[PDB]
RNA sequence: CCUUGUUGCUGUGAAGGCUGGCGAAAGCCAGCUGGAGGCGGCAAGCCGUAUUGAUCUGCAAAUCAUUGGCGUAAGCAGGGUA
RNA sequence: GAGCCUCUAGUGGAUGUUUUACACAUGUAAGGGAAUUCGGCAAAAUGGAUGCGUAACUUCGGGAGAAGUAUUGGUUCAAUUG
RNA sequence: CCUCGUCAUUUAAAUGGUGACGCGCAUGAAUGGAAUGACGAGAUUCCCACUGUCCCUACAUGUAGACUAGCGAACCCAUUU
RNA sequence: UAGAAAGCGACGCGGCUUUUUGAUUCUUCGAUGUCGGCUCUUCCUAGCAUGGCCAUGCAGCCGUGGCGAAGUGUUGGAUUGUUCACCCACUAACAGGGAACGUGAGCUGGGUUUAGACCGUCGUGAGACAGGUUAGUUUUAUCCUACUGUCCAAACAGUUGAAGGGAGUGUGGAUUAGUACGAAAGGAAACCCACACGUGACCUCUGGUGCAGCGGGUGUGCGGAAGUGCAACUGCCAUGCUACGUCUCCUCAAGCAUAGCUGGAAGCCUCUAAGCUAGAAAUGAGUCCUGACUCUGGAAGACGGCCGGGAAGACGACCCGUAGUUAA
């Protein structure tokens, strides 16, 4: 059981953690933890953060779609 | 003159003097009333406490009155405790008689084969013995004493307990050579039948599923984490004073009036905190299981062990049989615990309800956990 | 009870959540009545503790007065209900959320909503209690 | 009262001066030069507002920390004399 | 001749123990933001230089750094103080 | 003095502040009276920013403190408490 | 609305209290720190809410007068140095008091009440004024006793229970039900579920903290790079600790006020004179914490130090290990 995926990080989430942030435009996106929330936050541009697999995935270091 | 508003006491004086607790392992000191018309069972057990996780359940608990046509079911997530149970072996037994003065012992009897992990508890320091302890008690089964023993026993007793010992071998984090003795009682027919019970069992072994079954409610018998000494913003709950105090803001300001010229008892003073004896009644058994066979629920298809990645912080793997509980117990991980059957049945409707799982965390302690297998990390990761 | 002025005749079940709204602070107004900033001075049903400030969170009814918004509305006291918080709730399901802004929606004696329409998020468990609400709100979450 | 010692860095830009434009005149407007003041921000120093801070069998029969006021001058100081 | 870092030249002892509570010098804090208190006391916030833009009143000297806003590192070039 | 004077404004709420009014217990003209500018570590009220002052406390650092070696006092004292 | 007495009760008369202010001067002038607030505990009842009842000018809803009862509650703010007062908001309700006008070697220092200075009124003046205004140093426990924990009196293993402490309180929703009751308008009465305050524990989750660990930049040192000192800044974060997180809290017995049963005195009557039944958040027990004197058991050796650790800790004490799934 997961309880998603997170939107920065591209990691899966496990049932019972993370929390969900909704803004005033009215969506809500799902992070793993503070650190991934507080970069967006700060607009660090994901593909930057090497151990994310939106990076992995952009650097073509895993395979992807 | 009165004080100028009201307000309610901080602490409770039930628990007045706090004294710190004597030794380690708690005697279950009161039992639930016999009853003649049971068979013959037992009251109590030890346990060891090895650490927490959480689980999912399914529930449709709702109000008689509720209005609602649907059969509406719902999924919550609760914290639960895991406690380490493997089987005690029955080595003698006590008779009491009933006086004005309460219960009194008249005699105790012993097997006539006793094990190393229990004459270890008799001697003082371990590693420095003539093991010269039971080596003659043997011949009183030659000689008919062991015959005129129980004969005595059986004339002349109201209350009846076995001696049990726990088997500390199997549980190597503990790093314990001695065993752990408790005295348990047995309620169910007439003395004799609570005799002849007892002594087909000397010497073997009975297992937890003997005393207790899933759903059912027990009290939990245990001493609290220790922490020093304390002052009492901490010991009793009292509010810090005025920022620019001099002489320090973290006291009580007036420990008494002029008269009596005295300190009463129940003003709040520093001291010891933690360590006490506390019992917990009718936590719930969610589980019962054995750490080494692998298990599934109706909706999680995946078999695995109670076992995290990377096992309990400073205990690893669970190895014999094992039960779990609603919430959380006393004491840090590795403490002896008593259980007993509840005192008396609950009317409450949440203590009454049925559990059905559907899914248990297994994912490691240590750091955020993110896998709930090996197979999962391996896939997640390369090769 | 209804008491003094402003009375409330429409009683409902609290939830447990933690609560980030408390006597002082001062919050956005979310429907189209002309209100838009209110100052908390109340919250009903709190019986109180020595040197505790008042506090409320989701679905709560408040007491405050009318900051800014058109002069026909200014320095009145009001009644409002509690859409949404900054600070962080759980579900008994275990799942949590937070929201960017906190806002109240204002209502009548009765109950009744006073506006037509409602910007942005509000929280699922509300609309349980107060079904009005479910018709004329932006998203649920 | 007599004889001596002690002014480093910066801001603002008075009086006086030179060009260019406007005006019938009187004298108005720009840009630059010049460097006045018990005039502003600071340094060395001199002082003593707050914390009713520390200390109160003190380091000390009046001290210490941070925070403050003035600092191109009815400013501070040694010796001789009344 | 500020604070911070170095060269020349000069420098130091009541012993061991990881050491609860309460202190005295200091750091950080979800949501709220003076509700605290006689009283924003204490703390936080603002901060240098460059440019844009600057009110009432006034003894016409001032107010004035009014207020309010934007920019600032490394590298490689043009141009010569912009 | 009566007095927390009356009316307006500032607040949800004003023994406070500012604006008006005046038979003023007992205002008033170098015993100096009245209206402003620039300047006060002077007294007082409000707004914006800001915050552990507070709700409501939690964790961590240095120095003392506890225990130990060497050195080694005083206030006070009819005392049986 | 009839009517002394549902509720009131003129004109008169008898008491109790010490929480107001007087009256008096017994104790202290080789010194008992003086108003208010903050903090914290206990007691009283003349009962505001919450529980059981009786009367009614008690239809129902809301009330009003009385009885046994002190277990649990009685709040957040604006002006003011205030106790007091007066308003706003919430509430089941926002009752009234005592303990050297409780509480300064517990704090604070706004008021009053030393020495500076202004104003008004009084005085020829020096000066006065329970008239107004502003600035004005809060010392010391290391003694005895109390109180809070700690060891010994009490070998080791298993227990017993004398006596002392004590804990859960309240609100709302749904259902009965738009029912009974009332001309109508209006409008009640268990069980179950949600919450707040209080109590005791716990870190699986989520906040917070950053001592161990990994990274980044500014000024200046070690010839450069690499490794790095000092001034200090900054992003993440194990274990642990913590609340803004999670779990927690009823059952008997004897009986108050009352309302009843049988029943004489007193052939009738009658709750009482003997006897019996129902009876409160109150009382006494159990479940919960502390643990006096005891009781049962093993064996010619036992136990303490020294050495090494922690789940325990101020120091002692407690839990453990020493030729082994021992340590490095």
């Amino acid at each position: 059981f997961y309880e998603g995926t997170c939107v920065y990080s591209g990691y899966p989430v496990p049932r019972g953690k993370g929390t969900y942030f909704v803004s005033l435009d009215d969506k809500s996106s799902l992070f793993f933890s503070s650190k991934y929330k507080n970069f967006s936050d700060k607009k660090i541009k994901a593909k930057r953060v090497k151990q994310t697999l939106m990076s992995k995935q952009f650097c073509g270091k895993v395979e992807s779609v | 003159s009165c004080r100028n508003y009201s307000a309610p006491r901080h602490g409770s004086l039930a628990y007045c003097p706090k004294k710190r607790a004597k030794t380690t392992k708690p005697a279950i000191k009161s039992f639930p009333k016999d009853d003649a018309s049971k068979p013959v069972h037992l009251t109590g057990y030890l346990a060891y406490k090895v650490g927490m996780t959480h689980v999912v359940r399914l529930s449709t608990r709702r109000s008689k009155t509720e209005r609602v046509l649907k059969e509406t079911q719902k999924e919550v997530l609760d914290a639960v405790t895991i406690l380490e149970v493997p089987a005690m072996r029955i080595f003698g037994m006590v008779g009491y008689k009933s006086t004005v003065n309460g219960l009194k012992a008249i005699k105790t009897v012993y097997a006539e084969h006793l094990d190393e992990q229990v004459l270890a508890r008799l001697r003082k320091r371990n590693s420095r013995s003539s093991k010269l302890m039971f080596k003659l008690y043997p011949q009183k089964y030659e000689n008919g004493d062991i015959k005129r023993d129980y004969e005595l026993l059986k004339r002349e007793s109201d209350v009846v307990r076995v001696l049990a010992h726990t088997q500390v071998s199997k549980i190597p984090s503990l790093n314990l050579k001695k065993a752990h003795i408790l005295e348990i009682q047995l309620n169910g027919g007439t003395i004799e039948e609570k005799i002849e019970w007892a002594i087909e069992r000397l010497e073997k072994e009975i297992p937890v599923s003997e005393v207790f079954s899933q759903q059912d409610l027990i009290d939990v018998i245990g001493v609290t984490k220790g922490k020093g000494k304390e002052g009492t913003t901490k010991r009793f709950g009292t509010t810090i004073l005025q920022h620019k105090s001099r002489k320090g803001k973290r006291k009580v300001a007036c420990i008494g009036a002029w008269h009596p010229a005295n300190v009463r008892r129940t003003v709040a003073r520093a001291g010891q905190l933690g360590f006490h004896r506390r019992t917990a009644q009718n936590k719930k058994i969610y589980m019962m299981g054995n750490g080494k066979t692998p298990f599934s629920t109706e909706y999680d298809l995946t078999s695995k062990t109670i076992n995290p990645m990377g096992g309990f912080l400073r205990y690893g793997n669970v190895k014999s049989d094992f039960i779990m509980v609603k919430g959380g117990i006393q004491g840090p991980s590795k403490r002896v615990l008593a259980l007993r059957k509840a005192f008396a049945p609950s009317n409450l409707g949440k203590d009454n309800e049925e559990i059905v799982l559907k899914f248990v965390d297994a994912s490691s302690k240590k750091g955020y956990g993110r896998f709930q297998t090996t197979e999962e990390k391996k896939a997640y990761f390369g090769i | 009870p209804g008491k003094g002025k402003q009375p409330l005749d429409a009683i409902k079940n609290r939830y447990g959540f933690t609560r980030g709204i408390q006597v002082g602070t001062v919050l956005a107004c979310a429907d189209n009545s002309g209100a838009k900033m209110l100052k908390t001075i109340g919250v009903k049903g709190v019986s109180g503790r020595l040197n505790r400030l008042p506090a409320a969170g989701p679905g709560d009814v408040i007491v405050a007065s009318v900051v800014k918004g058109r002069s026909d509305m200014r320095k009145k006291i009001v009644l409002a209900v509690i859409i949404r918080q900054k600070q962080m709730i759980r579900r008994k399901d275990g799942v949590r959320l937070q929201f960017e802004e906190s806002a109240a929606v204002i209502i009548s004696n009765k109950g009744d909503l006073k506006g037509t329409q409602i910007s942005g998020p509000v929280l699922r468990e509300v609309c349980d209690i107060w079904p009005k609400i479910s018709s004329q709100a932006g998203s649920i979450y």
